[PDB]
RNA sequence: GAAACUGCGAAUGGCUCAUUAAAUCAGUUAUGGUUCCUUUGGUCGCUCGACUUGGAUAACUGUGGUAAUUCUAGAGCUAA
RNA sequence: UCGCACGCGGCGGCGACGACCCAUUCGAACGUCUGCCCUAUCAACUUUCGAUGGUAGUCGCCGUGCCUACCAUGGUGACCACGGGUGACGGGGAAUCAGGGUUCGAUUCCGGAGAGGGAGCCUGAGAAACGGCUACCACAUCCAAGGAAGGCAGCAGGCG
């Protein structure tokens, strides 16, 4: 080629989008951001796709100019906004607060969050930076240049952010037993403690991650985000809260609930 | 011994002309559990390509050979065997690639037949991206 | 030989032909931006400084 | 143009690169700046990402460094005596980096006598008629000429930098590189480091 | 490039052998007393048979 | 509110498979060997000497040339 | 710099735009290990016109014989090097098979190349762009004979 990409086909959309390929040939290419093309959530298909209040494309463009929606702390009105991980969009109008949380699967799940849970967020920091003039610095996961943080917090520890002051509140470190959140690949979407920690100077190092149900398994450091202390979470959970029990019994569950009910 | 060339070459981090009333030799740790050569430190020898006592990051890869030719100055040849699996019949065929790796004269007493211990880094020439991390001594040859 | 005039002065201008070639050596084989007499190129035209900038050929 | 592309060439065993394109414009070389001695006249070119790269083609003075003393200061050069890549580059008085250049001392050996206060240079015979250093040699104060008389500690000079000092032509090195950023800064060979070329230099001269 | 299948699916597999009485027999049983319309759909009974039976089969492997 | 100056895009998309046989490309890693539009988050009274500086120019009036160009030439102007 | 409310000598709210720098997204670019059709009536090939390395520099966004200057004679190959043909864009994949295989992949997704054939360049962060220029070559157009102007392997469509 001779420059960056603008166009997005439907096929090379990423699989959990779970758009549609006989609707159009292209797919909403993802403006740029604070987060990366594939595992974020454009605005439009979270406002058309997945809560369906709008239908085409000019319905989305009109609704995000209303200036309704809010997403982590600031109002912004493009379409193709990438949303990523627990992204507080706040909807004014009805009063419902969305936090972009995983599903057991590795679909964004659709989690309505309390008001009072809208004002936090959780960030994983990269890097301690020293500014220009002997000034601490951390990058999030959401580039959130923050200066002057607290000593303490290491290269993957997550801080809970104060999303109306822009300014961290606590701290989670990197431990076992804390809890985790697997946000990336084969184990997308699960949650569990941390048991083992393998160091691998050069190459990736892996962590072994404890289920809740006692279904250990292994995950490379680079798609391990804590989000608690112990068993206790710091913001609300889904339904299935990152299980992951096996296809065998999804098929008792369903069967179940049907006949339950009639 | 050394400077046989038109320039000077010298140790560009360090300074030898401080004020006076041995030289005081740079030398740096590699990692990955590597231990850094006694002959490196206490040595004479100064390159900008050596991997202790120059300007190169060892990254990536870490690959393993048998040196075959030495004839060439401050890089030698060594030698990779492999075999590659055919589905169609169940079988093996002996292949190798004989890249050109560069040799820090650090390392003293290098023969042809040791089993080498290479290191990815940024290339150094137009086919050398290989640098020598360690020399495992030959089987046997106790003479 | 068109001669397109223009006095800044008043902003008017005007376009006027002439057919004589004695006159106009006063104007031939000069180059651009040249404070001209024009005494010789009328009865109506003496003490006319002008300045010579510059036209069209005769293929456009 | 010009270009820099490794595709053009053969392969590590010998055999012929075939392409399969034209020429790339991130592949583009441009000729050299080949700067001389003279007033400043160095062209602006942009380059990739629409930065700014300096083409020195005529300098004159230079932010020169006395690593010993922890002192620099600006210095005109004057002539270029080796250069370790080409000979043609002395001939053709040619700035590049790594060059053997002259220099005047002025601006070095003021600070000598202004800093320590001590005669370098200066041979002897003629005293200084503007008299401006020969107060500063003198009149100090009681309680800083016991820090001025430790100064003295490490007031000793090689005889090799004190010999160049005589005439007022200083040998030094080139360590900025002159056609990217324009600047023409180095350092002044000492010891071990003076004493290579100076073998090389006579061997030049025979 | 559209957005559509470009999924051509055959139902039925023909028989290798064409003209051999026992298979003609056989299919001419189906067709009337079953009210079939040609040799096309019984073919394609078959071809849907086989899926399962196949699919059978290499269960019973496992 | 036409036009025009300015800003951005025009290097995306579409077509074709001519060239090309460790080459393109596929799997895996590196940029500690690099550049970066846009977006996002941060900086940007820190420096020791104005209640907002300047003059061109497009549009327009008007003179025109060339068979002819999305060709423009000259003269008065008037903003960032 | 420009736009909305404006409440108290001058300060306040809501913004858009603008830049220096750092991270972020996004690309581009070189490398690393493995993988490619046939051919011996292609067995030696590469090189001082860079061939393979060392030193010092130039240029390049940077690593690098990319290039230059001085040196060493090095580097690949019977495990098929080099060369030639390819009715060869490559892959994910398609047909076909009990098991193994054979053939195809111009073709919607990814990556590469191009706009008749080369070559060079302006702008722009990003092009060696051709629904951008500059020349030569081949074809073709209007002409007043002075001159001017073109690139459908973009959708149609016309000829062969």
């Amino acid at each position: 080629a001779r420059g960056p990409k603008k166009h997005l086909k439907r096929v090379a959309a990423p699989k959990h989008w779970m758009l549609d390929k006989l609707t159009g040939v292209f797919a909403p290419r993802p403006s740029t951001g604070p987060h990366k093309l594939r595992e974020c959530l454009p605005l439009i298909i979270f406002l058309r796709n997945r809560l369906k209040y709008a239908l085409t494309g000019d319905e989305v463009k009109k609704i995000c100019m209303q200036r309704f929606i809010k997403i982590d702390g600031k109002v912004r009105t493009d379409i193709t906004y990438p949303a990523g991980f627990m992204d507080v969009i706040s909807i004014d109008k009805t009063g419902e607060n969305f936090r972009l949380i995983y599903d057991t699967k590795g679909r964004f799940a659709v989690h309505r969050i309390t008001p009072e849970e809208a004002k936090y967020k959780l960030c994983k920091v990269r890097k301690i930076f020293v500014g220009t003039k002997g000034i601490p610095h951390l990058v999030t996961h959401d580039a959130r240049t923050i200066r002057y943080p607290d000593p303490l917090i290491k290269v993957n520890d997550t801080i809970q952010i104060d999303l109306e002051t822009g300014k961290i509140t606590d701290f989670i470190k990197f431990d076992t037993g804390n809890l985790c959140m697997v946000t990336g690949g084969a184990n997308l979407g699960r949650i569990g403690v941390i048991t083992n920690r393998e160091r691998h100077p050069g190459s990736f190092d892996v962590v072994h991650v404890k289920d809740a149900n006692g279904n250990s398994f292994a995950t490379r450091l680079s798609n391990i985000f804590v989000i608690g202390k112990g068993n206790k979470p710091w913001i609300s959970l889904p339904r299935g809260k990152g299980i992951r029990l096996t296809i065998a019994e999804e098929r008792d569950k369903r069967l179940a609930a049907k006949q339950s009910s009639g | 011994d050394i400077q046989t060339e038109r320039a000077y070459q010298k140790q560009p981090t360090i300074f030898q002309n401080k004020k006076r009333v041995k030289l005081p030799r740079y030398y740096k740790n590699i990692g990955l559990g590597f231990k850094t050569p006694k002959e490196a430190i206490e040595g004479t020898y100064i390159d900008k390509k050596c991997p202790f006592t120059g300007n190169v990051s060892i990254r990536g890869r870490i690959l393993s050979g048998v040196v075959t030719k030495m004839k060439m100055q401050r890089t030698i040849v060594i030698r990779r065997d492999y075999l590659h699996y055919i589905r169609k019949y169940n079988r093996f065929e002996k292949r190798h690639k004989n890249m050109s790796v560069h040799l820090s004269p650090c390392f003293r007493d290098v023969q042809i037949g040791d089993i080498v211990t290479v290191g990815e880094c940024r290339p150094l020439s137009k086919t050398v991206r290989f640098n020598v991390l360690k020399v495992t001594k030959a089987a046997g040859t106790k003479k | 030989m068109k001669l397109n005039i223009s006095f800044p002065a008043t902003g008017c201008q005007k376009l006027i032909e002439v057919d004589d070639e004695r006159k106009l050596r006063t104007f031939y084989e000069k180059r651009m931006a040249t404070e001209v007499a024009a005494d010789a190129l009328g009865e109506e035209w003496k003490g006319y400084v002008v300045r010579i900038s510059g036209g069209n050929d005769k293929q456009g | 143009g010009i270009s820099r592309d490794n595709w053009h060439k053969r392969r590590k065993t010998g055999g012929k690169r075939k392409p399969y394109h034209k020429k790339r414009k991130y592949e583009l070389g441009r000729p050299a700046a080949n700067t001389k001695i003279g007033p400043r006249r160095i062209h602006t070119v942009r380059v990739r990402g629409g930065n700014k790269k300096y083409r020195a083609l005529r300098l004159d003075v230079g932010n020169f460094s006395w690593g010993s003393e922890c002192c620099t200061r600006k210095t005109r050069i004057i002539d270029v005596v080796y250069n370790a890549s080409n000979n043609e580059l002395v001939r053709t008085k040619t700035l590049v980096k790594n060059c053997i250049v002259l220099i005047d001392s002025t601006p070095y050996r003021q600070w000598y006598e202004s800093h320590y206060a001590l005669p370098l240079g200066r041979k002897k015979g003629a005293k200084l008629t503007p008299e401006e250093e020969e107060i500063l040699n003198k009149k100090r104060s009681k309680k800083i000429q016991k820090k001025y008389d430790e100064r003295k500690k490490n007031a000793k000079i090689s005889s090799l930098l004190e010999e160049q000092f005589q005439q007022g032509k200083l040998l030094a090195c080139i360590a900025s590189r002159p056609g990217q950023c324009g600047r023409a800064d180095g350092y002044v060979l000492e010891g071990k480091e003076l004493e290579f070329y100076l073998r090389k230099i006579k061997a030049r001269k025979g | 490039p559209v957005a559509r299948s470009w999924v051509c699916r055959k139902t039925y597999v023909t028989p290798r052998r064409p003209f051999e009485k026992s298979r003609l027999d056989q299919e001419l049983k189906l067709i009337g007393e079953y009210g079939l319309r040609n040799k096309r759909e019984v073919w394609r009974v078959k071809f849907t048979l086989a899926k399962i039976r196949k699919a059978a089969r290499e269960l019973l492997t496992l």
